[PDB]
């Protein structure tokens, strides 16, 4: 039934008594149900050392992957630039779930389009297809240019991108001179994060790899900077006004900052703002390129340093104190420009922070995972801060990044307990936070369901999520946060120590328990 | 507005496309005509998208995994090939169910072979044994496993087939393989087709010889519901308040022993035609069970559908139907009160994927809301046929809209609310027109049955009058 | 008892079971304590409504106050100029007491001194303690203006400030051009924002009332903004920021932001920033005189328009989206200046969150307190948001006021269950959130006891608490948030649309009973 | 450092202040001699802050109402008076206790008056009566009402010890006036004189010609400890392991019972004597109880307290504090095996209040650390005289502390660690130099006992060694 007075939807409407006795009846006549003592016993099993060992063990199943396949990561880079249409060279169910994907984290339009290949291109290939879409999307969509990827479709079949446009160029389907850069993205290779490099690779070799006669180092007195699969608006916007404040002359190459934050003003904007043609013409002329995320970036270091022979810096991602701190003085080396006084002052207000909310974050264990550049700044900023991060977990991450995380704890006495795992997923962190019990996760999403099963075991082994990372479904706007230089620290910092005080505030609730510690001031 | 109006708007809009282009997506646009009983000579649908439109459509894994196999609670669906797919359709769709997760159900979880190079040039056969006998080592508790296959596992070559019956035969448990690899057919409606072969052919004839499930002759099968949001559950409650006992649910909150208990019920319940019409008449032919299709959108066509349904049984369940329908008439009698008048005479634009277009036309217009277009992603002619009858007159109806095609039409129309996916509502909410998700009811739900009734209109009052959407012009523009 | 390799703290320390006997043994013995049904049946009454209409029977018992006393927002608004010591003539406890405050919530150090009255001064008076304190503070830290305020002590002797100062200046314990405005900031009067507007007037008589003949209204082509008692560093940031946008020029006069956030750098700055004296002389030649808040710059908004000659715009608190826009076109009209596009699109932002996040937004009924421009603000807000203000409460709000919120209230449908209270107290508003239940709670940190009394009850009655306000004491760097502008109004409403979905996600975390509707995507 | 050097820092100090400020200033500054048995000779205290010089020092309020009256867990206490003070006092002391807020126990509410202009003019005699009724009405379970009196109430004639006597006889219930107005004395120390006379004079009597009450050999009552962060108890708990009954806690986590049970005991334990000193002395005189003070503070202190405490009981006694002290030896052997390495040799500088200034060297000096200087806010001169036997040879020793006295002192003495109050904890953190509140623990503890120890040891550990010290300075300048 219905109040109309007060509608439920589904919670709590489900709850009600005759909607209790409804399930009940379908669960003992027809489901045929295992009794609910055998249901406990295994969850109880689940959460056992012995089953973590049985997981570990595990060789050919992957059970909550913490990644996605390199074609979402190549329509984000895409999306970076000016009048810029993705184009997936496939199956359009790709298209469908990239959109989807990124309207639910964004809560924005993506444009992108398929060739909408099908059953008859999987023995005649795509070229065909390509002709006909990439007519019809300059036609339709009117973009400036057409950045195309694959999906696995393409890839398996061995589809010629370049033939193909070339052809589609040759025929007079496209005008001979409208740009359309190519990259191929295969969904079994890497991740998302490795199909963003291969797109910036590919935007950049089409704009660059045929002009270098005339490209002279530094001519432009500026600094390029690519910042890889970002998700956070906010990291490429502090470090535009990072490089403002110090009067640096800069090149944010792939910036989708302004079509992934369009205004609700009575029109629909395809196409806002965007790394220009010009921009990535004039890049060689740059006096260096600073890779904001380079665990993942490798194929465009190795394009920027073979071939617009800019001697690439070797940074780490600009997160935390000591990492924004060498990120400012090599830029200010670069540039020759002085650190101003605001960031001086900027910095000095983020130790402010870390001595107010050491006491609080001294000791916190955590688990986290995200992308490998992401989560050694969230490593290096929890050492920072005197946390210790017990669970580190990169899905897609590799060896030598593991090695490079492994040496960054072992310059801190927070770090001897930390142990970092590559190539597991969400069901190895379940059982790992289960097994060797942290304090709190800090990931994506896709963690709520973990802490749902923590707290199945019960509330005194419930291990609460900190949403931070990509992507977040759940909560609204987050995509809007910073997490790059101090203002990102500062942002982290604060979402953690907020995290470990509402948790604790839970925790002594409980009137006449346990709120003898239910402080006013904290 | 004149039919002639939507004629220049359909050429208007028609002008900007290529050629070619022009004259396919001349064929998946008209307009409306009541009278007319048929679609080929008015509308063309399952036909392919155009390349490079911005098609709204998905594949055929999204068809099958997505929407049939998935919501089946205690089988685990292993997303064969690389990780994407199943990242992407990872508890993506609302089709509520009753579990523990991890342990007896697993529906909102992605278990994947998470394809990488060496997969593809070898294959997937071997990873696809070891992960099997990994499921069973870790999910012990599991009733069965579906193989969806992606992309490159019907293009490399895979034999899922094999591997589904030797684990099977080893395991003595169901595996069913099932084809539905994206590249197949021209959205999700062949993964719906092919899904339903592979329910037929590997797990509803597995009780053909079972006698000792007690049947009555109140036997009913809800086939094709989803349980978006509790659906499925809103309107159970109202099939068994009415008498009858609903043995499976098709398959939102479905068990696979419910749907091995489907061949002995009276009557199939096919609400969603499009997905589940193949099984229906499956059904009806080797086990001889007659369907009817039927809609719980709205309290007009619940009351209907529950009359018609009573009428297929005697006269005790006709009489229980009466009783219903008088008991929740005061439900949505308050409901239409509360809320038509806030919502009468509102023009609508729906574009959903193939039962929803229509079917929902009743519920809008119990409150008062007349729907100037709608659409189909992947429907057949069949649909459309279904469609016309209940559409208005001298509406637009397109098939497989593309971006610009939708953008142009309601920048022309002009609704008052528009009823679509997550890939327009962003675009459509910028404009300014109100927006409701009809796939997933934004999140909010059910919409079956009176309970589900009063949900709709609340959600839609809530979107169609909500004061945000006069402030998108700046003051000083 | 305690292990060296996981130490606890009170909780769970006390939790143990040894401590479980003592404390049963402490209570059985000698407390005497009531039996738990009484204390259980006292408290089920406590949540009634004929309890309620017993605690809104009060005429002279307060409990826990949503307000403070005058001379905190009167070292506040001191604190806002350049090198200026806050100087409480009074009792010394009253200067520990607001510096503890300050101290709690803005986590930095806070500058105020007092003369130190005692029982020799209760019937003498303060005129010794004027010249020694006036004397050892200019001599010890070296400011460049004191501003002097008053404790309740001084204000019942009647201590005449001006005649102490001038008498203290007459004898050379300080020089005769060294600035000491005053303002008599009572404790029994108002609240702390009457205080802040007290001494901003006090302070803009001292530099402008004497030096009328030479000023012209607008020739120094600026704008002055007055922020009022202000404990969002990021409201004066936005202010700034905003105005810089356009191109105004402006004065924000009584600027703390620079002094409550300053860097850890190795040396303590007991002073930074603020309006200089320089300033507050030229502010009479601006334009226009705009307040943020006007409900409590009363006194302030009478001194500017009867001696600058200012024609202050009636204009509401620069919260929400229509606020905003009217206090932006009024900026543009006064400056001549036109709306730049940074801020249309900022607008247009604020909009596209706004479509996004109104479904869950969408008929949410809330308690709200705090001061009357920010809760009137909030309101506005809220019912641009669709959501339902149920129980709005200003302890320190007036009739006037009350009728303003309510004419706000009566032009949106969303406000005809809204009830507004003046006077009444944080105990009254744990009558109505227990009587009437609103989803949640809009505050500051002294509303987690309410949260904690309604999850007495049970969970199904509790309200959370969602901490936007002042003082916040059991979180960390909340001080730093922003709440007016459009950024400020994105900033509430990611809060307002992620505590809803924080609350949710947990009355849907319970596997097999609840976690149906333990959306991935929301 | 030398003590020439401690001299020349005294001078080097002082200069900057007015001869009359200099000449004031001089007599609260002094280098310890450990070797001397009298405080007027070498420092002096308990006198008037300097005006202007930013003293840290409180107001007798503070003292009576934040400090003894208000842990009183079962009682209700009005801050009679302004909003001001009750509101900046509410639950800023951690004197943690067990009980229903609002039902049976009311610590963190903050009961005021809410004095407005009418108020002050006309008095707030009745107002008080008045809030009584309402006060019983609403909180009928309260065993009690104290009354604290802000500034105005002293100035304005208020005669609340005539409403408490003629409330406390209509509604059969003790009200207890103090009059603890922030102008009286110099300090909180006042607040604590005049809340023990109230204590004396309102509610330890009533229960002398009652011998209801089973008393044994083994009572004792602690006296003047508030249970900071729970610190009653963690010294309760060795106190009845010991096998001797605590009958009162003074007055953290106290009821009014057992205050009234106090003069029942045998032995008094003296935690702080600067607060309740005078109530200790008082029931020596009147009730015949001897009482002597104890420490609680690190092992080696509470080693040697529990010893003393014991040797005043028979022999069983004697054996079980032996018991206790081989059952506790190896956890505070095993804090002090983990933190002494990274403490070892530290200099530290102190400013708190009354008691812990000294009382708390030993548990520094039990993880190998020195304390360098120290300070009272409030204490006299047998605090002093006490104060000086702990101090180690050559350290600083200041009386009620100026801003930038402790300032300039910690600039040239640099210490590894601070321990002050939040008005001094952001001031020193950003010169780098680690602070730990040591009123508060920082919002942790307990910090008294063998549990309260190993508390104290992990925070010294985690704020010394934090790395965010390391970072201060940034590495461009
Ligand atoms: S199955 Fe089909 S697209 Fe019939 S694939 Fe799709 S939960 Fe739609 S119009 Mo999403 S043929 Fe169901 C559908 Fe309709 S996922 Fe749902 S709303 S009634
Ligand atoms: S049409 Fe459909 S969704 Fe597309 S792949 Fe094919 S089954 Fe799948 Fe998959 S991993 Fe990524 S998302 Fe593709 S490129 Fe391959
Ligand atoms: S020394 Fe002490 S704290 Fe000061 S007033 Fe006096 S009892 Fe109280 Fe009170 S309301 Fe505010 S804080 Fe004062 S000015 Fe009066
Ligand atoms: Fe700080
Ligand atoms: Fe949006």
């Amino acid at each position: 039934s219905q109040q109309v007075d007060k509608i439920k939807a589904s919670y709590p409407l489900f709850l009600d008594q005759d909607y209790k006795d409804m399930l009940a009846k379908k669960r003992d006549g027809f489901e045929e149900k295992y009794p609910q003592d055998k249901i406990d016993e295994v969850f109880q099993w689940t959460t056992t050392k012995e089953y973590q060992e049985l997981n570990f063990q595990r060789e050919a199943l992957t059970v909550n992957p913490a990644k996605a396949c390199q074609p979402l990561g190549a329509v984000l880079c895409a999306l970076g630039f000016e009048k810029t249409m993705p184009y997936v060279h496939g199956s359009q169910g790709c298209v469908a779930y990239f959109r989807s994907y990124f309207n639910r984290h964004f809560r924005e339009p993506v444009s992108c389009v398929s060739d909408s290949m099908t059953e008859d291109a999987a023995v005649f290939g795509g070229q065909q297809n390509m002709k006909d879409g990439l007519q019809n999307c300059k036609a339709t969509y009117k973009p400036d240019m057409i950045a195309v990827s694959t999906t696995c479709m393409a890839e398996v079949i061995g589809d010629d991108l370049n033939a193909f446009i070339n052809n589609s160029k040759k025929e007079g389907f496209i005008p001979d001179e409208f740009p359309v850069p190519f990259a191929h993205t295969p969904s079994f290779v890497g991740s998302h994060v490795t199909g963003w490099d291969n797109m910036f690779e590919g935007i950049a070799r089409y704009f660059t790899l045929k002009s270098m006669d005339d490209k002279v180092v530094g001519s432009n007195k500026k600094i390029n900077i690519v910042p890889g699969f970002e998700t956070y608006l906010g990291n490429f916007r502090v470090i535009k006004r990072m490089l403002s404040e110090m009067g640096v002359g800069y090149s944010l190459l792939s910036d989708p900052e302004e079509v992934l934050d369009t205004p609700a003003d009575g029109q629909f904007r395809m196409y806002a703002g965007g790394t220009t043609q010009e921009e990535m013409k004039d890049a060689p002329n740059a006096l260096n390129t600073v890779l904001l995320q380079p665990w993942h970036l490798e194929k465009t270091k190795k394009f920027v340093e073979g071939t617009w022979k800019h001697e690439v810096p070797k940074l780490n991602i600009p997160m935390g104190l000591d990492w924004t701190d060498e990120f400012l003085m090599k830029v200010s080396e670069i540039s020759g420009q002085p650190i101003p006084a605001s960031l001086t002052k900027e910095r000095g207000r983020l130790v402010d922070m870390m001595t107010d909310s050491h006491t609080w974050l001294h000791g916190k264990r955590f688990a986290l995972w995200g992308d490998p550049d992401f989560v050694m700044g969230l490593v290096k900023f929890l050492l920072e801060l005197g946390c210790e991060p017990v669970h580190i977990l990169c899905h897609n991450g590799n060896k030598r990044w593991k090695k490079a995380v492994d040496a960054i704890l072992a310059a801190s006495p927070y770090g001897k307990n930390a142990t970092v795992y590559i190539g597991k997923d969400l069901w190895h962190l379940r059982s790992l936070v289960f097994t060797d019990k942290p304090d709190f996760m800090i990931g994506n999403s896709y963690g709520k369901f973990i802490q749902r099963d923590t707290l199945h075991k019960g509330k005194e082994f419930e291990v609460p999520l900190i949403r931070i990372g990509f992507p977040i479904f759940d909560r609204h706007h987050l995509h809007r946060s910073t997490t790059l230089g101090y203002e990102g620290a500062m942002q982290i910092l604060t979402t953690l120590v907020n995290s470990i005080l509402e948790r604790l505030d839970e925790e002594t609730r409980g009137m006449q328990a346990t709120d003898y510690n239910h402080d006013l001031v904290r | 507005m004149s039919r002639e109006e939507v004629e220049s708007l359909i050429q208007e809009v028609l002008e900007v496309y290529p050629e070619k282009a022009r004259k396919d997506r001349n064929k998946h646009l008209a307009v409306n005509d009541p009278a007319v009983t048929q679609s080929k000579k008015c509308i063309i649908s399952n036909k392919k998208s155009q390349p490079g439109l911005m098609t709204i459509r998905g594949c055929a894994y999204a068809g099958s995994k997505g929407v049939v196999w998935g919501p089946i609670k205690d089988m685990i669906h292993i997303s064969h090939g690389p990780v994407g797919c199943g990242q992407y359709s990872r508890a993506g769709r609302r089709n509520y169910y009753i579990g523990t997760t991890g342990v007896n159900a697993f529906v909102t979880m992605n278990f994947t072979s998470d394809f990488q190079e060496k997969d593809i040039v070898f294959g997937g056969d071997k990873k696809l044994a070891k992960l099997i006998d990994e499921v069973e080592t870790l999910f012990p508790l599991n009733k069965g496993i579906s193989v969806q296959s992606e992309c490159p596992i019907g293009l490399i070559g895979d034999d899922i087939e094999s591997v589904s019956k030797v684990k099977g035969a080893e395991l003595s448990k169901t595996i069913v393989p099932v084809r539905c690899e994206g590249f197949r057919g021209v959205s999700q409606s062949l993964g719906h087709h092919i899904a339903n072969d592979a329910v037929r052919d590997w797990v509803l004839g597995k009780r053909d010889e079972d006698t000792t499930f007690a049947s009555t002759p109140y036997d009913v099968a809800i086939i094709g519901d989803y349980n978006i949001g509790g659906d499925a559950w809103s309107s159970r409650i109202l099939l068994e308040e009415m008498g009858l006992r609903c043995v499976a649910q098709w398959s939102g909150d479905g068990s696979i022993s419910e749907i091995e208990l489907t061949p002995k019920v009276k009557l199939n319940l096919v609400h969603c035609y499009r997905s589940m019409n193949y099984i229906s008449r499956h059904m009806e032919e080797k086990y001889g069970i007659p369907w009817m299709e039927y809609n719980f959108f709205g309290p007009t066509k619940t009351i209907e559908s529950l009359r018609a349904i009573a009428a297929k049984f005697d006269e005790s369940i006709q009489k229980k139907c009466e009783e219903v329908i008088a008991k929740y008439k005061p439900e949505w009698e308050a409901v239409v009160a509360k809320y038509r008048p806030r919502l009468e005479g509102k023009r609508v634009m729906l574009y959903i994927g193939g039962l929803r277009p229509r079917h929902v036309i009743g519920a809008y217009e119990d409150l008062g809301m007349e729907v100037v277009g709608t659409g189909y992603e992947f429907a057949h002619n069949d649909d459309y046929d279904r469609t016309m009858k209940e559409m208005g007159d001298s509406t637009l109806l397109y098939d497989d809209v593309t971006g610009y095609e939708f953008e142009e039409f309601v920048k022309r129309i002009k609704p008052d609310l528009i009823g679509s996916g997550i890939k327009e509502k962003f675009i459509f909410q910028k404009m300014g027109i109100p927006f409701r998700e009809m796939h997933s009811w934004d999140y909010s739900g059910p919409y079956h049955g009176f309970d589900g009734f009063a949900i709709f209109a609340r959600d839609m009052d809530m979107t169609l009058n909500n004061p945000c959407w006069k402030k998108l012009q700046a003051p000083w523009e």
